[PDB]
RNA sequence: AUGAGCACAAAA
RNA sequence: CCGGCCGGGAACUCAAAGGAGACUGCCAGUGAUAAACUGGAGGAAGGUGGGGAUGACGUCAAGUCAUCAUGGCCCUUACGACCAGGGCUACACACGUGCUACAAUGGCGCAUACAAAGAGAAGCGACCUCGCGAGAGCAAGCGGACCUCAUAAAGUGCGUCGUAGUCCGGAUUGGAGUCUGCAACUCGACUCCAUGAAGUCGGAAUCGCUAGUAAUCGUGGAUCAGAAUGCCACGGUGAAUAC
RNA sequence: AAGAACCUUACCUGGUCUUGACAUCCACGGAAGUUUUCAGAGAUGAGAAUGUGCCUUCGGGAACCGUGAGACAGGUGCUGC
């Protein structure tokens, strides 16, 4: 997929993933994990989530 | 140093906590000096409107505090400006945004810190010790619940030998961890040394 | 006891037995660190190490090579 | 495939919370396993009571994390839109991952 | 068919599963002999058999996870009595007499402050 | 009370994250074998002061350097009291 | 077998 | 492919939430026809089931002005402040608390069995390789029921030693190092080679312990760059004795 | 004292600073910050190089830094009788 690569500083969107149609900055990004931690504020309190590049795609 | 802290020891039992947030190891020191920063501004800035509890909860973007008061006209100023200040002046000490929530108590003669609080102004004014904790007894049993015990130690009058006084009325039951006990202490500091308060409120059982 | 990976030199002591050495025979050089590994540049020099109140000489010679500056200086008296 | 780990300190905050998330879940119709209890840390801590010396008069404290784990496995739309601000306690730490 | 004990010990859960069969028994997936027929308490293991007056009737399964060997030995004897519970009901009053069907609750109680064991007191000196 | 200890060990922490992690990790990376020296020798030029290991950890509330817990962050005596108010979240006497 | 003397304001 | 194997009701264990369960509740006797006690049935547990937290009014002018706060007194170009080194680790001695021993229920080598509790991001650090070792190498995983610390040890069989200052004991010392840290002289911790003090169960006196107790065996945490024989917790074996 | 290697330091020898290492008020200015040379045991003292913005009513806002003066700061100094 175009664009799989992601930043610190990047839109995210999964279809599975419940941090989708929010704003979402990612954590960290893991080589050696093959998925990336994305830090996205549930009821006020910042959550890593560890997603497959194949499996988000940035809007 | 026999007796331990009631509020410690029924704190698992039936009382709340004062700071109800949630934090790992690594954000747990600095939260709680964060706490003691926004805890000491507020109770260095409302002391003149007698704040008792400051009830802390931090969901971790922000922070939201729940202030009680006797006089919520006094916090709130004139429409919310006062409020508005603390609120501003709080966010930019502890470094993250603040919501401040204020809850009006009711009964300020059965709540221990404005107890505590009374009889210490009272012994800055100079008000002899016995009729300070015998109004405080009286008026506590007279507006309500069944346990009132008042003990204020050291320097009692000027005398240069620090006496343990304590006034007592009703039941009062430290045991039993049932008991709805509000401890909470303050301290007079007069002109020949300083004096403490030691109030116990005992609500019922729960 | 220290690291294979390197000796232990003062770098300020370093240059001025440098300078002690360019110079030739010269007034004992006085220096706060004992922690320092002495070297054969260093032996042969009349350096004075200091210990607590006052700067005790020492003559370096080759039998101390690996032992540090302060061991010639005594930090106690007993007796 | 999505599944929220959760802990607090207050086991009554975090019930309330992982019911929330359970009844979300299920009415919108969703495949979530029960939810399971991992086991609490409990953290011992041991201080003196006095100033100056007393060695044997000596207090005993506990910190009790309360970790759970609600175990989504189905995902729906409405159910990873309703996830958001689910618990909302100030106690409960929730943690969305795969 | 199968017959089941719960078997603690304070230490050791011993899941014991007893059929009809042969009288060797495995613990662990490893014979009794080879398990602690090296060591003592295997008597103690094969006393509700011999209370029951014949050990070659039946067969063992024994799991036990925790505790040591004397722990293990005991939380296997609580199973097997209580799989002999769910065997049959009139071996409750041999049982009872026997003792064999209460549960140990000697723990090991914890270590108290300023003593260097649950008991003990470090030495004492009027002076 | 201490207001001199307090400030050298805030002068401490200043200047340790000033000069690490941007020259004292690469020195200590020289220092490492590679999987006397002229490199070792440039190496030798470190400063003292700088070093995380003159940091001692204080009370935040007192300055107190002994009966520190890191969790906390505070000195035994003033863990107690925030416990007793029930201002650290979760703490309970340990009863067991 | 023995243990210096004073050091208990605590009040309308 | 011995990976407790994978669809897995999830049985069972386990984990933590709501409950049940024990109240002298019964049945005889004693007493006063009272509380209560003695026995037994039941039951997992029986009479406070075991442990813990909880420590009244007060005593000792007991302890802390050095955790903090504070009344009074004092210094305020010096009892304040910043640095380098040294000291708190000294040593003719006396005392308290512990550790290791004086061996044969033991020492040494080989092979093996069974835990609990914890900690981990400036962190725990697999596997593999090198080094006699402590350890060292761009080496995965895991903010944790998964990954790491992490090997439990007394035990069990085998073989050896056969009462010696010993194959008991490790102090001390001299060489060779590893780790940590800006630096191990004063003044660190381990490894290796070599040496092998006293010590043959201890005068007067004296300590702890009534059951999972004492003894004995290891394990983990706090503090902490590093450094416990101290502290705090954890479990294995497991007594003797109360007329 | 749940951890004494100059560093935790209070104690000692020596080199140094006196509105101060830690706060607030006044005036003069300079952003801050970073790299580097000479000494010295370091504290420090002389030099330089780089950067020099968000501003508003260019009031060079406000931090931070330095300098002069007092108000004061500081005390792990005494008395837990």
């Amino acid at each position: 997929r175009p664009k799989t690569l992601f930043e610190p500083g990047e839109m995210v969107r999964v279809n599975d993933g419940p941090f989708a149609d929010f704003n979402g900055v990612v954590e960290e990004v893991d080589y050696e994990k093959s998925r990336l931690k994305v830090s996205v504020s549930i009821f006020g309190r910042a959550t890593p989530v560890e997603l497959d590049f194949s499996q988000v795609e940035k809007a | 140093g026999q007796k331990v802290h009631p509020n410690g020891i029924r704190l698992g039992i039936v009382k709340p906590w004062n700071s109800t947030w949630f934090a790992n190891t690594k954000e747990f020191a600095d939260n709680l000096d964060s706490d003691f920063k926004v805890r000491q501004y507020l109770t260095k800035e409302l002391a003149k409107a007698s704040v008792s509890r400051i009830v802390i909860e931090r969901p971790a973007k922000s922070i939201r505090v729940t202030i009680h008061t006797a006089r919520p006209g006094i916090v709130i100023g004139k429409k919310g400006e006062d409020v508005e200040k603390l609120r501003k002046v709080v966010a930019d000490i502890a470094g993250v945004p603040a919501q401040i929530n204020i809850a009006e108590v009711r009964k300020p003669e059965l709540d221990a810190k404005l107890v505590a609080d009374s009889i210490t102004s009272q012994l800055e004014r100079r008000v002899m010790f016995r009729r300070a904790m015998k109004r405080a007894v009286q008026n506590a049993m007279r507006l309500g619940a069944k346990g009132i015990k008042v003990e204020v130690s050291g320097r009692l009058g000027g005398a240069e030998i620090a006496r343990t006084e304590w006034y007592r009325e009703g039941r009062v039951p430290l045991h039993t961890l049932r008991a709805d006990i509000d401890y909470n202490t303050s301290e007079a500091h007069t002109t020949y040394g300083v004096i403490g308060v030691k109030v116990w409120i005992f609500k019922g059982e729960i | 006891r220290s690291l294979k990976k390197g000796p232990f030199i003062d770098l300020h002591l370093l240059k001025k037995v440098e300078k002690a050495v360019e110079s030739g025979d010269k007034k004992p050089l006085r220096t706060w660190s004992r922690r320092s590994t002495i070297f054969p540049n260093m032996i042969g020099l009349t350096i004075a190490v200091h210990n607590g109140r006052q700067h005790v000489p020492v003559f370096v010679t080759d039998e101390m090579v690996g032992h540090k500056l302060g061991e010639f200086a005594p930090t106690r008296t007993y007796r | 495939r999505i599944r929220i780990r959760l802990k607090a300190f207050d086991h009554r905050l975090i019930d309330q919370a992982t019911a929330e998330i359970v009844e979300t879940a299920k009415r919108t119709g969703a495949q979530v396993r029960g939810p399971i209890p991992l086991p609490t840390r409990k953290e011992r801590f041991t201080v003196l009571i006095s100033p100056h010396v007393n060695k044997d008069a000596r207090d005993q404290y506990e910190i009790r994390t309360h970790l759970r784990l609600v175990d989504i496995v189905e995902p729906t739309e409405k159910t990873v839109d309703a996830l958001m601000r689910l618990d909302l306690a100030a106690g409960v730490d929730v943690q969305i991952s795969l | 068919n199968q017959y089941y004990g719960t078997g603690r010990r304070k230490s050791s859960a011993a899941r014991v599963f007893i059929k009809p069969g042969n009288g060797k028994i495995v613990i662990n997936q490893r014979s009794l002999e080879q398990y602690f027929g090296r060591e003592t308490a295997r008597m103690v293991v094969r006393q509700p058999l011999e209370l029951v007056d014949m050990v070659e009737k039946l067969d063992l399964y024994i799991t036990v996870k925790g505790g040591g060997i004397s722990g293990q030995a005991g939380a296997i004897r609580h199973g097997i009595t209580r799989a002999l519970m769910e065997y049959d009901e009139s071996l409750r009053s041999e049982l009872r007499k026997a003792g064999f069907v209460t549960r140990d609750a000697r723990q090991v109680e914890r270590k108290k402050v300023g003593l260097r064991k649950a008991r003990r007191r470090p030495q004492f000196s009027k002076r | 009370a201490k207001q001199s200890m307090k400030a050298r060990e805030v002068k401490r922490v200043a200047l340790a994250d000033k000069y690490f992690a941007k020259r004292a990790e690469l020195k200590a990376i020289i220092s490492d074998v590679n999987a006397r020296w002229n490199a070792v020798l440039k190496l030798q030029t470190l400063p003292r002061d700088s070093s995380p290991s003159r940091q001692r950890n204080r009370c935040r509330q007192t300055g107190r350097p002994h009966g520190f817990l890191r969790k906390f962050g505070l000195s035994r005596i003033k863990v107690r009291e925030a416990a007793m108010r029930g201002e650290i979240p979760g703490l309970k006497k340990a009863s067991w």
